[PDB]
């Protein structure tokens, strides 16, 4: 409708993707905990256990 | 006597008046130019046109 400008709304999508990207962040900061096997193979010893 | 006198002094009205609607006309094209491009809303194009009118 043209009621706002292209620039309150360029800068707009540009804070949406900067928020995105920050909850991206948040989601491998989370996904790092719960730590996952990098290759699939024999495991060994749970050198650590529970509560260390 | 009076009609001399707005003869006499109606002109130095009607030309700075004619400069005010040449200014504003010209401050208008230059909204439009801001609009056009995309910089500010059509509001402000709106109230452009209102004070030229």
């Amino acid at each position: 409708d043209q009621a706002v400008s292209k620039q309150q709304y360029a800068d707009a999508n540009a804070a949406y993707l900067q928020s995105k990207a920050a909850v991206e962040q948040a989601r491998i900061n989370l996904r790092y905990t719960k730590v996952l096997s990098p290759i699939s193979g024999r495991i060994g010893r749970s050198a650590v256990t529970e509560g260390a | 006597a009076d009609g001399l006198a707005a003869r006499g002094t109606f002109t130095e009205q009607l030309q700075a008046q004619r400069d005010l609607v040449k200014a504003s006309d010209e401050y208008y094209q230059l909204a439009d130019k801001r609009y056009r491009t995309g910089v500010d809303n059509y509001l402000t194009l709106l109230d452009a046109q209102r004070s030229l009118f």
